[PDB]
């Protein structure tokens, strides 16, 4: 029961963090030419700006999801290996 | 509101640069301050797409296919229709592609820029009732006052930014003081940066990289 | 500049009135108007001067289709005292002359203070209904009813 | 633990203090992995077959 | 604004003067409800009076 | 609270920059100091979304679909409803998409910005009872005082920040002393940085990266 | 304890900056020193969440659903209940989510910030007995003394930090000595850094990255 | 049921982010010779400019879609393993 | 969940708060993976064959 | 519009550099200022492909296969046809490939440049009705004024940029002041950069890296 | 059906972006010797520049 509850908790926490770790975001700095209503994604769109660094994608940090996956796998293996359903 | 007068702004600039306030543009320093204030107003207008400059208007006059918008900083979008029926946006084409098709009267489908302050629309309207159905999304120029008692067509909360710019230019011209010019320029740039960062034309909730262009 | 009484009808509270016809003073700090709820004057503290052309009611909920009627009443006060060494202000001179014109126009259109309505004794129970009434003298019955529930300085027989 | 429903997950989250200990379980994701369900069902199938 | 103007009969009008010495000898000027209320708010009742100070 | 008057603030700035106290704005020093203090108040208002500037209001006046909000720095959100029924947020759209639909009376669903100080809402209200049901989340402009006895509509605990900014500007204008201007600017920047870092519009426990837009 | 008076602090600052101690704020230097001491007290209060500023209070007054807390630097948490029954913490919501629900009398569940020094709680209390059960975890503003014999509501072991800050500002204003201002600022910053590093609101044993939010 | 809903949510979020993560975009800075009507792709086209850095492609950030794919695979494996359709 | 239609997706999104929890499910993509459909159909086929 | 005259521009430049106003170009200072203003107008015309300089014209005169376009900065495209039939764009070829084919009368297919201000088109037109059907997309040279009352053929909102450039050159020539020249150059460069960044010959929505040449 | 639509959309978007991502372009900066009429690709060509 403890292992099952821990597995559920790990899955829920990983889902909470993953829901936030997926979205792609951009950052727009004040300028004289590039307005926020003109920054849209289009194939081959050319941005008429005054500086190349006005619009910049947000760099997300290293995520600790591999350890969560490893712990979930270890918990599932431990549950199967204790129960006897190999 | 818009209650600041040209003589008041000139007197503010003169007091800031160290000259006595005047009652008319009679002496050389007053004339120079008036010219500098007009230049600073134009400079601030060029600095940003201000909400008091962005508007939707109709064409002042029409030649066969060329609508003249007079003086405008730039033209962003062109739309056809009415408020009770909706507005459909026209597609922009370069001049060579625009000239590749026959120019005939009808309902506008494409538009391009012709020389200064003119937009060519194909097909073009031939009657006034069809000409008044075209909306132009333009950025206006700042209206420069001409005499002492003229009211500046700018909200009173940008008068300090205009004053800082005019004081920078007046330190360059009248005082010939690079250090004072740099100080006034620092003030102007700081407030301009904060204003452009805080007052944008879209909300933070509406700021998005996705725009819906509908499944052609 | 020319004024005109605005007559409207609103229900409830938290609504707004366009008083551009009244053409009040530009300064929102000055409350240069009087309100007539159902042809009787009421305190104007419930009406917040949001702008020179818009009033906002924040008082008690009025009955259905209450004939709210707004007039203009320029306060009898000086804008500013000029002192020794003060510059002559053309704007101040124009403002004082304009206020005089406002008062004269109001006295020409409506009356002058007294005849804004007919001062009649009002028989209302003592409470928050008086609470700032600059008109409509009270009735002797109501005054007597409230005074009987008051202790005297000399020979008072307190109860309760 | 065996039955996977929102109500069963609500009941599960009230027993984690006793079972797992003083840990946080107020996640907005309320998913159940069905591990107990599959283990019980596999054992049940093998036992029925035997 | 307080008394009017012209050669018209001097009919009484409710005065909004604060409570004090102007309140003696009037004999034809009625008070205002605000003027009465302001003074009455500062008086103790016969029953259930909560005296302070 | 709000108990500091314009003459007291002017005197504080003057004594900080090194001038004598004044009794009225009858001399050029006090006149320039008053102008500088008004400019500093506007600059401090532009510096941050202060709690004494953020508020929820209703529209001052209505044209058919355009509501005028007077002079506000920016409009953040628009809501429809009452406090006894709840408020529903309107969706922000740009001007071109807003103009693509018919403008008809009804209950507001989308809104956009039109020129200066105006929000266009579609569908629009036609009666006052419906117009007063719209809440605008705006950032107000700082109210500028005009005479000596005017009470500044700013809490007393930001008067030192306003004084630092006004002293920087007065060192630039009245004294032309770059060193003193830089010192006062350093004081102002440190004070503003700490104030903005410590006084935010949400709590630390409520500051989260997840917002529940409703499943759709 | 709290035994230091405003005149003593002003005299200490004057003696440190090189002026003779006074017995009253009669001359310009004493008046400037008093204003500088008030500004330094406000600055020190804004420098940190001091223990002599953090406290739990009830609302000064209530409008229907808005509680006014007067002038406090920030509001951290809101709780409902009593000490004999326990306190339950309310959940903070932003203004848009707070306004999305009906406002009715009851027991408080959520709260938000409204304008300056106000907390909106929903559901709200309607009686004084229910209103006095709400605890606000706030950071107070520093009480500024007004006359010479006023006792400063600050422990005497921070009076030297306040003196360092006041001496920095007095070197800026009175002496116009950037070097002396820099030395005083270095003293103040060093002492403030040590005080903030050594004086925290939790113990080293209690400083932990884990907080128990209970299994919702 | 919860696993199926989570799989659908992950797929939809990944598609929403992928629709924006693909398009190629450029950035043109103001200059004296290269007008925005001349900046188009051609095999071997030579851009007549005054500076080499007037036109620059936009550099996109690291995409966190590998974690979304891993979670989708884990959810599908869990659903198949619970249902019994190995 | 079994049937894949825009209407079925709209109904599925109405149960997200109850089933998964307080999570965002307002994506502009309305795609369904058909996972439940294939599971039901595969088990149905095996059961029919048996 | 175009209402600024040459004497007014000279006076503005003189007042900005520090000289007395003039009434005519009878003295050496006004003569040098006029030459400097003409040079500045030419320089600003060279600075960018302005909308008031870009136009579509026909050839001034024709030799057998060479059409003379007068004094134009550059020739961008050549097209054949009319507005009632459409314009077909010609293909540019270098001089060596152009001369490799026979030069015979006909309808134009290719074009090249021939020294200064001339375009060779092959096949060439022989009649005026065929010659007037060729459209040249050129950038015009700035028209320089010659006398005091000449109206400058530039919109009034670029006159201050002209003034900045002329003031830089006048600080170089008349005053020999490197610092003032640098400040005026900084003003001119900042304004020119913003103008070129904001006022382009295409819209942002039409700014696409893909162009549809054809499918052959 | 929705998956088929999404596959078609993805294929078309990838094709549009790839058509632009293939072509090779060069940049020539103003100088005194190298003209745009003489910058061509040839095996072993030597560019006479400054």
């Amino acid at each position: 029961m403890g292992l099952l509850h821990q597995l559920n908790i790990i899955t829920n926490q990983r889902c909470d963090n993953l829901e936030l770790a997926i979205d792609e975001m951009w950052t727009l700095v004040q300028n004289s030419s590039l307005n926020p209503d003109e920054v849209q994604v289009a194939p081959g769109k050319v941005f008429l700006v005054d500086s190349h660094d006005d619009l910049r994608p947000i760099q997300r940090g290293g995520n600790n999801f591999v350890v969560s996956y490893q712990e979930a796998g270890l918990l599932e293996s431990t549950i199967d290996r204790n129960t006897g359903t190999g | 509101p818009k209650t600041t007068t040209f003589i008041q702004l000139v007197n503010k600039c003169l007091e800031n640069i160290g000259e006595r306030p005047v009652i008319s543009f009679n002496n050389s320093v007053a004339r120079k301050a008036a010219d500098t204030v007009r230049d600073a107003i134009t400079d601030v207008s060029y600095s940003y797409d201000w909400s008091w400059l962005t508007t939707s208007i109709i064409a002042n006059s029409w030649i066969n296919e060329r609508a003249d918008l007079g003086d405008v900083q730039s033209v962003k979008h062109v739309s056809y229709g009415s408020s009770s029926d909706g507005y459909r946006e026209l597609t922009f084409t370069d001049e060579r592609t625009f000239d590749a098709a026959k120019i005939y009267p009808g309902v506008g489908q494409v538009f391009t820029f012709n020389e200064y302050g003119g937009v060519r629309i194909n097909p073009y309207p031939e009657t006034v009732e069809e000409q008044v159905k075209y909306k132009f999304y333009v950025v206006k120029e700042a209206t420069l006052p001409s005499v002492e008692i003229d009211v500046i067509n700018i909200p009173d909360r940008f008068i300090q930014l205009i004053t800082y710019n005019a004081c920078t230019q007046l330190s360059i011209s009248h005082l010939d003081d690079a250090q004072a010019s740099q100080m006034w320029n620092s003030k102007y740039i700081d407030q301009l940066s904060r204003l452009r960062a805080r007052e944008r034309n879209t909300t933070q909730s509406g700021a998005n990289m996705f725009k819906f262009r509908g499944t052609r | 500049m020319a004024t005109s009484n605005v007559v409207v009808s609103r229900t409830g509270t938290g609504w707004t009135v366009d008083v551009t016809a009244c053409n009040l003073l530009s300064d929102t700090g000055i409350k240069d108007f009087i309100v007539l709820h159902n042809a009787i004057v009421v305190s104007n503290v419930t009406y917040a001067k949001t702008t020179a052309t818009t009033l906002t009611y924040t008082g008690a909920a009025l009955p259905s289709n209450t004939p709210v009627e707004i007039r203009r009443k320029t306060p009898n006060s000086i804008i500013q005292l000029v002192t020794y060494g003060q510059k002559l202000s053309s704007n101040l001179w124009n403002s004082e002359i304009d206020r005089n014109i406002r008062w004269r126009e109001e006295v020409d259109l409506n009356g002058a203070g007294l005849v804004a309505s007919t001062p009649t004794p009002q028989n209302d129970a003592y409470g928050l209904v008086w609470a700032g009434d600059t008109f409509y003298p009270p009735t002797r019955k109501s005054v007597y009813d409230k005074i009987e529930t008051l202790a005297t300085k000399s020979g008072a027989v307190l109860t309760g | 633990l065996y039955s996977g429903t929102p109500e069963a997950v609500d009941h599960q989250r009230t027993q984690t203090i006793n079972t797992v200990g003083e840990v946080n379980n107020d996640w907005r994701h309320r998913l159940n992995t069905g591990k107990a369900y599959e283990c019980i069902e596999t054992v049940h199938g093998y036992l029925m077959g035997a």
